[PDB]
DNA sequence: GAGAATCCCGGTGCCGAGGCCGCTCAATTGGTCGTAGACAGCTCTAGCACCGCTTAAACGCACGTACGCGCTGTCCCCCGCGTTTTAACCGCCAAGGGGATTACTCCCTAGTCTCCAGGCACGTGTCAGATATATACAT
DNA sequence: ATGTATATATCTGACACGTGCCTGGAGACTAGGGAGTAATCCCCTTGGCGGTTAAAACGCGGGGGACAGCGCGTACGTGCGTTTAAGCGGTGCTAGAGCTGTCTACGACCAATTGAGCGGCCTCGGCACCGGGATTCTC
């Protein structure tokens, strides 16, 4: 059959990791699949325009860093830039 | 010939 | 240069040293504070008045005087 | 040996890199940008999965209905501004009745 | 190398897990390390080169 | 009779979901006309997406993109 | 006749649940006919029609919340078509 | 000679006829200077930037006062109150 | 402090170019409040715009692309 | 070279209104306008190229895009003028 | 019937809006090839349409009462206007701090061969609801 | 006379785990040009002068506009009789969605070229500004 692309198992077992005794339904998997590619194209576009506004021809951590510091209203960005910097330091550590 | 083959396959599966 | 940086750093924030070993440098221009070491580190053993014009033009050199010559002995600082 | 395990993250980093290559955003892509995308994505779904979890134990149900994420997303102003313009299928209306509209 | 508090230059006992700055006692963690602005960390740790 | 196909009690349930206590009798035709021009504006984009896709029928993702177009993004 | 208690229970009973209000077959021909305006005998889709159903329900509940908020502003519970015209004009159209 | 109001009608006719800015430049760049120095330290600015936010501010003021005018007309009142601008910002999605 | 720079006749001129006939005294502080939060949002865009490019000046392109970001863009200073 | 569109719409204006001028502030306004519509239709061309996985943009895709974002009779006149323009391209 | 307050007709620098030459990159032309759009052809999912039982939802008539609406007396708070006065704005002068760009450089990300296990797809067991017995006790 | 209480006993019903598989992400090798840095020139804007001047602050007379309050009628809410045509669900038919195969021609790439739009400079008349007379709502 067709090889459909969906991150439903990823959200399913971070749900299982943080909530070990909680269930879920297939409409929920479709609904935050719509969430995560909605924000994926939204912030992929944002950085794109921005970098092009900056006249840079690439996408490193800097453009997306200012995009996620600028885009969403608050709080989640304050934890998000810290946890993303911590993620790229465990990447460069490895 | 496709409909007869599909009917034969469905009858065999049933 | 401090004679022993391990022992001098554990007593330079006490009130018996900050009366003698604190230098206040004035810039040129035209709930108690006793138990808080922030007020000792920033404004020394004298109380801080934020409304005084000559007050906020002041350095306080208490730790750095023995901290900066220790970089030669320990370059990890 | 996977790069997501090397980054210590759970959301995949090769999948978003694949979607970034042929997604026609930039002709040159850095290494840390898909990791940063996976990090902010993991943070966003971690936050609303905590919200859906406390809505689920507020209603005392083992399965998160989308209505649970409606009153999880309408209980904070940050996602009331981030997802205020959005329209949700089978979302309902949060309980909100004006004091003047109530009798007596 | 001896650990030191990055706020005061004192002897550092505790390192904060959110932003990785060593500190000496509780109150510098209360009114300096916690409410510090983002981006202050990078030239805070530039002195010991931990950035 | 496509105008009066949609029932007045359905508009009553829509009003009670919106939080309307007292509603008049002349609101139904104007509400129906506004809904007709809204769905016509949506289905114009939807049918141009069907002629985009080399298909003679409608699907899911064309209506999805037509909802993402004007700023009432569907979820 | 008991006034207001049954209306309050009614308001709570469709502000608590998430039931569908618009019937599926009337709205079906409705949008089917709006479709004929562009494409006749347009083979249709069940996901397409519940997409239009939920979009129309969301737009209706947003417009009606706008209307009853600006009616409670106007010191009168009842609704006139000028309230709907005010909500449409102020909201952007 | 002495009127309740007719000078306001000539003033609104002249202001709808004209297109000149009615907001003084010095308090405007002073207030954006205070906001910028409240946010960060030692920022530089251009003149075309501050006439651009002058144009944005006068367009947003024109739109909001048209909104309050239509809301006051539908409220059967002539004098304007902050309830109308509060409902205008609530309806438009500026605050919620 | 410096928020009264848009004083009462300036808001009166904005009202007269906006179309409102009669003005009450409570309109002025509300209008300057929404002005000082709207310009705060634009400057909030502009600070991340300036710190992105490592550039410490704010041009007309900065505010024009920022107005493009909130969907209230303006012609005359680049597109 | 610093690209702009001054002499182009000056020639167009001399074609349509041979006794009418314009100012430089207005010239910048229409420069912002042409950049805005170009960026809008190019972003639309990219996204409805990306919807149906087609790696090549042809005339019919962005033709349907200008049927999309433009309203009715302007879209009719635009598609008629565009079709006659590409047929007087492909005739030569 | 008068009066501030408008519109309209005529002179006046001016300074900011049309040509023009110099010329430098940028649009134009030609050859080549490897891949993606288009067409033909193929298999089955699923949309359309109609029949018939069930029935809860919808129409329609009857009436009743609060609420929309019409009118009224009232403070009273904004509106026009005279009087200081206080900051805005124009003209200008020098600095110096920051924007552009030239110019080499090096590294790391584009591009390609290989290969294996990560995730997708398709089966089987395992705890939650539903009817039923049933008989003695309490209401 | 009847509910019921608390355990059966069957008994389905929706949900999570144990095998295939295939394909794309990761390891390894090659290249080249995109940020990286930094120096230098130049340009503009931030301070600082000072006069002078439209315009804001302040206080005072006055007039319609907003405030609650009271009565008149009627319109939507409530209810029961009577439809009705929505919902289930079932079956039969066939368009068309979707995948595969194959071809070939539009288009990316590269090298040379010519030409036309950017700009500094030059020149001059349209419009705002000013002065004074006709004209129109308003009291």
């Amino acid at each position: 059959k067709t090889r459909k692309e969906s991150y439903a198992i990823y959200v399913y077992k971070v749900l299982k990791q943080v909530h070990p005794d909680t269930g879920i339904s297939s409409k929920a998997m479709s609904i935050m699949n719509s969430f995560v590619n909605d924000v994926f194209e939204r912030i992929a576009g944002e950085a794109s325009r921005l970098a092009h506004y900056n006249k840079r021809s690439t996408i490193t951590s800097r453009e997306i860093q200012t995009a996620v510091r600028l885009l969403l209203p608050g709080e989640l960005a304050k934890h998000a830039v810290s946890e993303g910097t911590k993620a790229v330091t465990k990447y460069t550590s490895a | 010939e496709k409909r007869l083959e599909e009917e034969k396959q469905d009858t065999i599966n049933k | 240069v401090s004679r022993n940086y391990d022992e001098d750093i554990e007593k330079i924030l006490t009130l018996e040293n900050l009366d003698t070993n604190d230098v206040v440098v004035e810039a040129p221009f035209t709930y108690d504070w006793r138990n808080s070491i922030l007020h000792l580190f920033l404004r020394g053993p004298r109380p801080h008045d934020s409304e005084n014009i000559h007050e906020q033009h002041q350095m306080h050199l208490n730790v750095e005087r023995i901290r900066v010559p220790e970089v030669i002995f320990q370059p990890t600082m | 040996k996977t790069r997501s395990s090397r980054a210590g993250l759970q959301f995949p980093v090769g999948r978003v890199h694949r979607l970034l290559r042929k997604g026609n955003y930039a002709e040159r892509v850095g290494a840390g940008a898909p990791v940063y995308l996976a990090a902010v994505l993991e943070y966003l779904t971690a936050e609303i999965l905590e919200l859906a979890g406390n809505a689920a134990r507020d209603n005392k149900k083992t399965r998160i209905i989308p209505r649970h994420l409606q009153l999880a997303v309408r209980n904070d102003e940050e996602l009331n501004k981030l997802l205020g313009r959005v329209t949700i299928a089978q979302g309902g209306v949060l309980p909100n009745i004006q004091s003047v509209l109530l009798p007596k | 190398a001896k650990k030191y508090c990055d706020v005061t230059g004192l002897k550092g006992f505790y390192k904060s897990p959110t932003n990785n700055i060593r500190y000496h006692n509780a109150e510098i963690y209360q009114l300096i390390v916690k409410p510090m602005a983002p981006g202050v960390d990078q030239e805070y740790l530039k002195l010991r080169g931990a950035n | 009779d496509n105008i009066q196909g949609i029932t007045k009690p359905a508009i009553r349930r829509l009003a009670r979901r919106g939080g309307v206590k007292r509603i008049s009798g002349l609101i139904y035709e104007e509400t129906r006309g506004v809904l007709k021009v809204f769905l016509e504006n949506v289905i114009r984009d939807a049918v141009t997406y069907t002629e985009h896709a080399k298909r003679k029928t409608v699907t899911a993702m064309d209506v999805v993109y037509a909802l993402k177009r004007q700023g009432r993004t569907l979820y | 006749y008991r006034p207001g208690t049954v209306a309050l229970r009614e308001i709570r009973r469709y502000q608590k649940s998430t039931e569908l209000l618009i019937r599926k077959l009337p709205f079906q021909r409705l949008v089917r006919e709006i479709a004929q305006d562009f494409k006749t005998d347009l083979r249709f889709q069940s996901s397409a029609v519940m997409a239009l159903q939920e979009a129309s329900e969301a737009y209706l509940v947003a417009l009606f919340e706008d209307t009853n908020l600006a009616a409670i502003h106007a010191k009168r519970v009842t609704i006139m078509p000028k309230d709907i015209q005010l909500a449409r004009r102020i909201r952007g159209e």
